[PDB]
RNA sequence: GUCGACGUACUUCAUAGGAUCA
RNA sequence: UUGUAAUUGGAAUGAGUACAAUGUAAAUACCUUAACGAGGAACAAUUGGAGGGCAAGUCUGGUGCCAGCAGCCGCGGUCUCCAAUAGCGUAUAUUGUUGCAGUUAAAAAGCUCGUAGUUGAACUUUGGGCCCGGUU
RNA sequence: GGAUAGUGGCCUACCAUGGUUUCAACGGGUAACGGGGAAUAAGGGUUCGAUUCCGGAGAGGGAGCCUGAGAAACGGCUACCA
C-alpha cells in the first residue's frame, strides 16, 4: 500500500546500476571477441 | 535571361512579386488563415473528451480479438461518433457505458485510443496503481 | 538591344574556345572589354589581342591558345565589401585558388588576389577560371 | 585485429581517404573544396590519395573533363601505385579496402558504396546536399 | 527583479545513436573506463567537437593574424595544461588530431 | 487505335483565384504572427 | 429535401524491369 | 575456463538519525563532525519495446492425428533479451536573389499598340622619364 | 489675435485652394506594445520576443479636474455606463 508498486515485471538487479550493467555486457563481449 | 528581373534597382518587383506568390502553397495558405486544424482529427486539440455509448465487440468470441477492443464513443465537443481502441480487453473491463473518456490519436478506420477514463489513466488501472473513482 | 557589349564579348570567346578555334572577332569593342582582357592576358588565360578602329565602337580581334576554361560576366554589378569577396569567390569558382573574380574597384579593374593586396573594393564585374 | 565488432579501432586522425573518380565530379558540381570540404566534415586533417587506376579513368575522360584532372595532380594529394593489371577503378578500390583497415573512400557510385558497406569498418564518404557526408565513422 | 544566472547543457544528443558502429565503439569506451552512462561519452565528445570546431575556425584565419595567435596559443596552453596535448605537438593541427 | 489524350486547360480555379471565391478576399484577414497562432489555438482547445 | 455549384478535408486505382536457374 | 548464487570472508561509504559547532536577522539547508546507520546490502530504479514455452483448458475452420485465434479460466485445492536511465513514454504540431519550372503531364496571355516600373551602344589623362621611404 | 512653459491650425476671424497617391495614398485585417534578444541554418533566409534591461500605454469603460516642480494620478476627487 505504502510504494504502490502495482504489477511490475520481474527486472534483473543490473537494472539497478547502469554501472554494473555495462561491466558486465563488456566483459562478456571480450569473453566473445576472444572466439571471433 | 530567365524571366525574372536582375536589374539592380529591381528590389521592389522582386518583393511584391515573391509576396503575391507565396499564397500559391497550401502549407503558407493554412499557417496565415488559420486553417490548419481543420484537417486535424479532433479539430486543432491534442486530445478529446468523449462519451463511451456501447461496447460493440464485447460479444465477440475471440478472446482479445481487435473487434473486442473496440468502443464506440461520442465526441462531447460536437456531438459526432467516433471508434476508439483501448489497450486490451483487460482494460475494457474498466470501461463501461457513460464515462467520460479522453481520447487520443492511434481493423482499418479505427483512429483513436483511450487514454483515460473517469479523469485516470488506464495503463495506471491496468497496473493496479489507483481505482476508478465513480 | 545591346545591354552588356561585355557579355557578348566574353560569350564570343567562350564560344570560339568551344569550337577550338585559334583565334575570335569580338565587336563592340571597349575600354571594359580591353582592361579585362588585359588581366586575362596577364593571368595567361588568353593571347596577344588587337584593337580594329573604324571611326566606330570599334572591333577586337583575339589570339586564343585554349587555356581558358571559362570566362563570365556577373550582371548587374553588386557592389561587393571587402568581407562579401570571399563569398563571390566560393559562388562562382569551382575551387578556392582556381580562377579569378574580377572587380572594378575604385583604384580600376582587377582580379580579387590584387584587391585584397591593394585593400580595395568596389563592383564586381566577372570571372575567369 | 583493428575491428571490434563494427566498430573500426585503427583509424584515428589524421585520415587517409582514397579519391573515386566519381568524388571528384560532384564536388566541382557543388564547388566543395576536396581538402577543406573533408576538413569540414571530420574536423580532422584528411590526406586524399588518388590511385593509378582512377588516375588513369580519369585521363580517359576526354577535354570536357579537364578541370578534374587538374584538381587530381594537384600537389596536395599524394599519388598511390598499382599493381594489378585491370583498369577498373571501382574494382581497385574495393580491393585496397580489404587488404588494409585504414581507408575512408569518397564515393558517390550507389553500386560500389554497397560493395564498400558489406565489407565491416569501412568508413564512407559521400558528397551530397551542400557538403561533405560521413556514414560510417563513430568518431564525429 | 535580479540579474540572470547563465546555464548551458555540457552534452547533445549525437546526429544518429543507432549507428551499429557507434553503439559499438560506446559500448568498448563505457566497458574501458567505467562509465555509468551514454550520457558522459555525449559529454566528453560535445566538449572535444567544440575544441575542435574553435581550432578548424583559427585555422581558417591568415597566419600571423592578431586573433589567430592569441586565441590558438591561448588554447593550446589549455590542451597542453590539462595534458590531452603532448608539449611537442603544440600546434592547432595536432589540436584537430585529437 | 489509342488517340493521345488532349490536357484539357484548367477550368477548376487556381490556388491564387480560390481565395477570392467566398464572399471576401482571404488574403485580406490574416494574422500578423500565424506561428503565435497555432501555439495559442492549440493550449486554448486542451482548456475547452 | 438521402437537392445543385463552389470551398475545405480525406480515401482510392494505376510498379515492376533485366540476367540466371527449374 | 565460461556462466549462475536468498552460498560465504572481512574491509569501504553515504541516503537517514543526531551531541555539537558553522551557517542565518532568527531559522531550514550546505560545508564540517562525536555516536548510530548494510547481504535480500527488503536502506526493495524506473520507463518502453521484442521474443518465447507450458494444460486431461477454451473458441473457429477443414482433403483424418492438423491449422488459426489465442490461453490469469485446467481434476482437486487458497520466462528471456534490447534502448535510455533519476529519468522515460504517449498524442497534436513542427517560394528559387544566391537557386525552381513552362514542346511532348502543373504553368507563355489570340494578336498588336502603349503609361508607370526595370533595362539601355562607344568615346573625354593614356603612356613615358626620375626621386623617396616600406614590407617579404 | 487667443491660448500654452513655449513653436505650431493647437483654436479663432479673414483670406487664398491647396496637401497625399501605382516609388501603393486612403480603407481593411492583425492570436500588433517596440527594441536589446531566442531558435534553426553551411550560407542566404524563416520564425519567435506577455516574460529579469530600455522606452511607451493602462489601472473595469468614457469624460473632467484639485494639489503640486512634476499627475489629466486612480492603494487622489467628481459625473455618467456595467
Ligand atoms: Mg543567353
Ligand atoms: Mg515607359
Ligand atoms: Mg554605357
Ligand atoms: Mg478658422
Ligand atoms: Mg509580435
Ligand atoms: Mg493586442
Ligand atoms: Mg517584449
Ligand atoms: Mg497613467
Ligand atoms: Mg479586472
Ligand atoms: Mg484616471
Ligand atoms: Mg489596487
Ligand atoms: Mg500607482
Ligand atoms: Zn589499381
Amino acid at each position: 500500500i505504502l510504494k504502490n508498486k502495482g504489477l511490475t515485471p520481474k527486472r534483473n538487479k543490473d537494472n539497478r546500476n547502469s554501472r554494473v550493467k555495462k561491466r558486465k555486457k563488456y566483459q562478456k563481449a571480450q569473453k566473445k571477441l576472444k572466439s571471433v | 535571361g530567365k524571366g525574372k528581373p536582375r536589374g539592380l534597382n529591381s528590389a521592389r518587383k522582386l518583393r511584391v512579386h515573391r509576396r503575391n506568390n507565396r499564397w500559391a502553397e497550401n502549407n503558407y495558405k493554412k499557417r496565415l488563415l488559420g486553417t490548419a486544424f481543420k484537417s486535424s482529427p479532433f479539430g486543432g486539440s491534442s486530445h478529446a473528451k468523449g462519451i463511451v455509448l456501447e461496447k460493440l465487440g464485447i460479444e465477440s468470441k475471440q478472446p482479445n480479438s481487435a473487434i473486442r477492443k473496440c468502443v464506440r464513443v461520442q465526441l462531447i465537443k460536437n456531438g459526432k461518433k467516433v471508434t476508439a481502441f483501448v489497450p486490451n480487453d483487460g482494460c475494457l473491463n474498466f470501461v463501461d457505458e457513460n464515462d467520460e473518456v479522453l481520447l487520443a490519436g492511434f481493423i482499418p478506420g479505427v483512429r483513436f485510443k483511450v487514454v483515460k477514463v473517469s479523469g485516470v489513466s488506464l495503463l495506471a488501472l491496468w497496473k493496479e496503481k489507483k481505482e476508478k473513482p465513480r | 538591344t545591346r545591354s552588356s557589349v561585355l557579355a557578348d564579348a566574353l560569350n564570343a570567346i567562350n564560344n570560339a574556345e568551344k569550337t577550338g578555334k585559334r583565334q575570335v572577332l569580338i565587336r563592340p569593342s571597349s575600354k571594359v572589354i580591353i582592361k579585362f582582357l588585359q588581366v586575362m592576358q596577364k593571368h595567361g588565360y588568353i593571347g596577344e589581342f588587337e584593337y580594329i578602329d573604324d571611326h566606330r565602337s570599334g572591333k577586337i580581334v583575339v589570339q586564343l591558345n585554349g587555356r581558358l576554361n571559362k570566362c563570365g560576366v556577373i550582371s548587374p554589378r553588386f557592389n561587393v565589401k571587402i568581407g562579401d569577396i570571399e563569398k563571390w569567390t566560393a559562388n562562382l569558382l569551382p575551387a578556392r585558388q582556381f580562377g579569378y573574380v574580377i572587380l572594378t574597384t575604385s583604384a580600376g579593374i582587377m582580379d580579387h588576389e590584387e584587391a585584397r593586396r591593394k585593400h580595395v573594393s568596389g563592383k564586381i564585374l566577372g570571372f575567369v577560371y | 585485429s583493428a575491428l571490434f565488432f563494427q566498430y573500426n579501432q585503427a583509424i584515428k586522425p589524421p585520415y587517409q581517404v582514397l579519391i573515386d573518380t566519381n568524388f571528384i565530379n560532384f564536388s566541382i558540381q557543388k564547388k566543395v573544396d576536396i581538402v577543406r570540404g573533408m576538413m569540414d566534415c571530420l574536423l580532422a586533417k584528411c590526406n586524399p590519395l588518388i590511385t593509378d587506376c582512377v588516375m588513369a579513368e580519369l585521363e580517359k575522360l576526354g577535354p570536357k573533363y579537364r578541370i578534374a584532372l587538374k584538381l587530381a595532380r594537384d600537389p596536395r594529394i599524394k599519388r598511390l601505385s598499382c599493381s594489378h593489371k585491370g583498369t577498373y577503378a571501382d574494382d581497385c578500390l574495393v580491393h585496397r579496402v580489404l587488404q588494409h583497415k585504414c581507408y575512408i573512400v569518397a564515393t558517390n557510385d550507389a553500386g560500389l558504396k554497397q560493395r564498400i558497406r558489406k565489407i565491416p569498418g569501412i568508413p564512407l564518404m559521400s558528397v551530397g546536399g551542400h557538403a561533405y557526408v560521413i556514414e560510417k565513422l563513430p568518431d564525429v | 527583479p535580479r540579474a540572470p544566472r547563465t546555464y548551458s547543457k555540457t552534452y547533445s544528443t549525437p546526429k544518429r545513436p543507432y549507428e551499429s558502429s557507434r553503439l559499438d565503439a560506446e559500448l568498448k569506451l563505457a566497458g574501458e573506463f567505467g562509465l555509468k552512462n551514454k550520457k558522459e561519452i555525449y559529454r566528453i565528445s560535445f566538449q572535444l567537437s567544440k575544441i575542435r570546431r574553435a581550432a578548424r575556425d583559427l585555422l581558417t584565419r591568415d597566419e600571423k593574424d592578431p586573433k589567430r595567435l592569441f586565441e590558438g596559443n591561448a588554447l593550446i596552453r589549455r590542451l597542453v595544461r590539462v595534458g590531452v596535448l603532448s608539449e611537442d605537438k603544440k600546434k592547432l593541427d595536432y589540436v584537430l588530431a585529437l | 487505335q489509342s488517340n493521345k489524350q488532349h490536357r484539357k486547360a484548367k477550368e477548376k480555379n487556381t490556388a491564387k483565384k480560390k481565395l477570392h471565391t467566398q464572399g471576401h478576399n482571404a488574403k485580406a484577414f490574416a494574422v500578423a504572427a500565424p506561428g503565435k497562432m497555432a501555439r495559442t489555438m492549440q493550449r486554448s482547445s486542451d482548456v475547452n
